[PDB]
């Protein structure tokens, strides 16, 4: 046959798609489970990522403002004396680091969102990975059960009728 | 200078959402791998497995019938109350 | 990004604002009612 | 004891984050009920199998 | 350094501003009703 051919040609790959029908979709499911610990791994580090980020721009705002406040420190007594002229250009020279300040400042607050979304995301999930594993044994212990009850009451058919226990009505008969 | 380290900061937060989003990728499309024709779904094939099995039993060995919910419980009143009639003579 | 979330959505449908009042309109009771117990047991 | 001295907002945020572990005790709860006939009746098999 | 201690929020979720006041919240019964008792025991 052609078919036939074709088993035999490739017979490894043939037995290969076997496995995978006589390793069960359950006993595969195992292992996909062990995937995705792979990835709420990597999505404990990835989200992390994130975490170191978002407080990092946290300084450079803490910086820059320092820098404006060591500039609002000479502003604090520049104006002494009635020398407005010299506190105008040191105000001046504000403004300049205040524009990041402004920038930086929405920046973060914004970042704030995302990071608190996500981690929203990965309590949800854990739960939900965590949940499915607890009825994966319930439910192989039910085609456990099944399969162990399956085989009990196939055996009952070798019991009563045109089996072992017939068998036991044919001795009777002889 | 400054718009050098700039962009250099929005690298890594969007590479994070790269990382994020792939990590946050993977994670859901395998939820797609649970629900329906997937292993959930096979876990919805195993009862239809266990569905198949069981039927076997009922023909190979018949179920009691409602009648027989019925002889077993209208027999059970005279075997609680006949054999309590008999115990509260008895032992009256 | 935006090619793989709406996986999600279609996959997973997701909060309907139906959904968003039950949960809202039920957690006033589940606020008030809950509350309500309490605000009589431990008054 | 959070509703006490009188600052009800406090015992308000306390009583909606109990509600969050309450859905899983509902939705848990339901299913230990719901598993206790599996257990029973399959063991009825075994005792008279 | 920025990087490892984000692992322990995450790993080890932090106080919350709620868990911030229950302790403080708390705090002052566990201060002002201990030292009720003081003031009435020891008065």
């Amino acid at each position: 046959m052609e078919l036939f051919n074709r088993v035999g040609r490739v017979l490894k790959s043939q037995l290969t798609h076997w496995q995978q029908q006589q390793e069960a979709p359950e006993d595969l499911l195992e292992r996909l489970l062990g995937e995705m610990e792979l990835e709420l791994i990597e999505l404990r580090r990835a989200l992390a990522q994130t975490i170191a980020t978002f407080k990092s721009t946290e300084r450079q705002r803490d910086a820059q403002q320092l820098i404006a406040q060591r500039w609002y420190e000479k502003a604090q007594a520049a104006l002494d004396r009635g020398n407005e002229q010299l506190a105008r250009e040191a105000l001046g020279q504000r403004q300049s680091y205040q524009s990041h300040t402004e920038a930086l400042g929405k920046s973060l607050g914004e970042q704030r969102a995302l990071v608190e979304q996500v981690r929203g995301q990965l309590q949800k999930l854990e739960r939900k990975y965590l949940e499915l594993k607890s009825q994966k044994n319930l439910y192989l212990a039910r085609l456990k059960s099944a399969i162990a009850a399956q085989k009990i009451e196939e055996i009952a058919g070798n019991l009563d009728n045109a089996s072992a226990s017939s068998l036991f009505e044919r001795i009777e008969t002889k | 200078e400054r718009k050098y380290l700039e962009l250099k900061s929005q690298k890594n937060l969007y590479l994070a959402r790269l990382k994020s989003a792939i990590a946050a990728q993977k994670i859901e499309e395998i939820a797609g791998n649970l629900d329906n024709a997937s292993a959930s779904s096979l876990f919805e094939r195993i009862e239809t497995k266990i569905l198949e099995l069981e039927a076997e039993r009922e023909l190979l060995n018949p179920p009691p019938s409602p009648l027989d919910k019925k002889f077993e419980q209208w027999e059970e009143q005279q075997a609680v109350e006949a054999t309590l009639a008999a115990m509260k003579a008895r032992r009256s």
